């Protein structure tokens, strides 16, 4: 139960539903580098 | 302050890990051996008797999340295993 | 029916291994919690 | 801005006095 | 159907009671769970045209301490409300001395009137709420776990303790339906208390953003 | 303290009421005003546990003990104390009980301060305040003698009074 | 990707790059899953 709970207590930490997607996860401030990392490169790079 | 000790004084894998590898490493290049060693050649198995005989001389520096940081010597440390 | 010294050595090794089951600090846990969920997601099907 | 806030510092202290009579 | 319009009042009134009890304000237990045929009795059972009928059941309720600080609710008739409406009601609380008022509409209400409401907000606070949504208690759902509303005094040794700041704290967006049934403000903190089945009871703290 | 008050009002009924009211104004009037902080804090205490004029008053008590500093709770007890008809010791007590409060008293002396400070910082020297002064020495001068109304506000020692105020803040200004 | 960074810090909680507090302690329990075992609980269930 532990990895299960905490991969939702992860998803919902932000007061609301943060989807596993570039939608969900380029909203959140977390470094422009790991946004980079993540699906998109250049738009997160260039826009931060 | 010896009061202020907020960590668990298990030392963990991590640092006996690290402790054990780093201390065969000088070991190897020939620091002086506080241990009375039987008779061995690989720097790993005087490591582990110095390990067991609890007589490391290093002290480890953690770094609570705010930015302090707490230091532990191996003598007052205590060994999981 | 445990004698005495049965039963502290027993509450003993009770405290060592409640000692041992402890999560150790600084494990990288949210990374293993979500990959541990990969690896049965891959063996489901969606033919199941 | 210094130099503003003792201009108003000054401007209320004398209308402080001001009142004195009333 | 007028016994259905006469039920669908009950329930408001009995979930308004247990809302305002919650909330912190005095309220005795016969309103706190009454029956739905004493209500009958009380109205009239004939709110359709009878005389019972909207703003006849509107209740003001006081704080259990301070007594100051009052709370009543305003049941417009129309569907929709008025921004006239919502004036009148706001000269109607500035002939009172308390700023602390609901409003309960039918229908959907105007984004004039929120706007209204938002503005005026600093002066008084006023909050509106929808039949549906208030219909059934939201708290009282097995998969909702208990929130409490936290002091400043709490809220400073806690983070003492913790080392660290409000912002780090894990949030929740302020006009969820938990934080509006609460009716908690922005840089405020609630305490969670919930059953987990690894561990009993869980504890988890957050921020009203 | 808080366990006897409430052993003391476990016989609670009418009778029993008026009798530890009367024993307690006895008390306060042989302290001199001592025993009327402890008669007031036991009337507010029985009050807000099965407490079953004076409600209203516990409240405004209640409301000034928990904000030091607060404004609508003493504009409330403002109001309160105007919108009281004149009668035999009714006010004369309500007054006296509240003066005769060391916490009640230092309450008082916290939002005087307050209300002078927001004064100073406002520039508008003369007004809840004057007000709120008036009601403090009407009550502080209530335990003199039985059946008083109220003090002479001496508005025109108010500005001589102030005066000093304002010269300590013109002279941290300066400091500053 | 989503949770490269969410770690066991050494104050038992559970925080990512970003120091956001997630979970007081991991898995609300404090103990590795490695630990952990299943058992059979007596006191619910039977008669009183």
């Amino acid at each position: 139960y532990r990895h299960l709970a905490l991969l939702c207590d992860t998803m919902t930490c932000r007061g609301h539903l943060m989807a596993i997607t570039r939608h969900g996860v380029n909203r959140q401030d977390t470094g422009p580098l790991m946004k980079c990392s993540f699906e998109e490169t250049v738009d997160v790079l260039m826009e931060a | 302050a010896n009061q202020k000790r907020i960590t668990t004084p298990y030392m963990t894998k991590y640092e006996r890990a690290r402790v054990l590898g780093t201390r065969a490493l000088q070991i190897a290049m020939c620091a002086p051996v506080m241990v009375e060693l039987e008779g061995e050649t690989d720097p790993l198995l005087i490591a582990m008797k110095e390990l067991k005989a609890r007589k490391i001389p290093i002290i480890i520096r953690r770094y609570l999340p705010d930015g302090s940081y707490e230091d532990w010597g191996v003598d007052e440390l205590i060994i999981s295993d | 029916r445990l004698s005495g010294e049965a039963f502290d050595w027993l509450l003993g090794e009770i405290e060592s291994k409640f000692n041992q089951a402890i999560a150790h600090p600084g494990e990288m846990v949210g990374a293993l919690a979500a990959q541990s969920l990969g690896e049965p997601a891959t063996q489901m099907t969606l033919n199941t | 801005v210094i130099p503003p806030g003792l201009s108003e510092e000054e401007e209320a202290l004398q209308k402080k006095f001001n009142k004195l009579k009333k | 159907d007028d016994e259905e319009e006469t039920y669908r009042l009950w329930k408001i009134r009995k979930t308004i009671m247990q809302l305002c009890h919650d909330r912190g304000y005095l309220v005795t237990q016969d309103e706190l769970d009454q029956t739905l045929e004493e209500f009958k009795a009380q109205f009239g059972d004939k709110p359709s045209e009878g005389r019972p009928r909207r703003t006849d059941l509107t209740v003001l309720v006081a704080h259990n301490d301070d007594p100051t600080d009052q709370m009543f609710v305003f049941f417009p008739e129309e569907p929709k409300v008025g921004i006239k409406t919502i004036k009148v009601y706001c000269q109607r609380m500035q002939e009172e001395n308390i700023t602390r008022a609901l409003i309960v509409v039918q229908q959907g209400m105007t984004p004039s009137a929120k706007q209204s409401l938002v503005d005026m907000a600093p002066k008084y606070i006023l909050e509106q709420f929808l039949q549906q949504e208030l219909l059934i208690n939201i708290t009282e759902h097995e998969l909702v776990p208990e929130h409490v509303v936290m002091t400043k005094e709490e809220v400073t040794e806690l983070l003492a303790r913790y080392k660290l700041r409000e912002n780090q704290l894990p949030r929740i967006q302020a006009g969820d339906p938990v934080a509006r049934y609460f009716g908690i403000k922005r840089g405020q903190v609630v305490k969670i208390i919930r059953p987990s089945e690894t561990a009993g009871r869980y504890i988890t703290y957050r921020l009203v953003q | 303290e808080v366990v006897q008050r409430l052993t003391r009002m476990v016989g609670k009924n009418v009778k029993l009421y008026d009798m530890v009211l009367q024993f307690l104004r006895t008390l306060f009037l042989r302290t001199r005003n001592v025993h009327y902080c402890t008669l007031r804090a036991e009337l507010l205490m029985s009050l807000h546990d099965l407490d079953v004029c004076h409600k209203f008053t516990w409240c405004l008590d209640a409301c000034i003990r928990e904000r030091f500093v607060d404004s609508k709770r003493a504009r409330e007890l403002q109001g309160f104390l105007d919108g009281v008809k004149k009668g035999q010791e009714q006010v004369l007590g309500d007054l006296s009980m509240i003066l005769c409060d060391p916490f009640a008293i230092n309450t008082l002396a916290l939002s005087t301060v307050r209300h002078l400070q927001e004064l100073v910082g406002q520039e508008t020297l003369p007004l809840l305040l004057l007000l709120r002064l008036l009601a403090l020495g009407q009550g502080a001068w209530d335990m003199i003698d039985s059946q008083v109304f109220k003090e002479p506000k001496m508005e025109v020692e108010l500005i001589t009074r102030f005066l000093p105020m304002l010269m300590s803040f013109l002279v941290d200004d300066y400091t500053f | 990707k989503s949770m490269e960074s969410v770690m066991v810090k050494y104050d038992a909680t559970v925080r990512n790059s970003i120091n956001q507090v997630v979970q007081l302690r991991y898995g609300e329990d404090g103990l590795a899953g490695e630990s952990v075992e299943f058992q059979n609980l007596a006191t619910l269930k039977p008669s009183n």
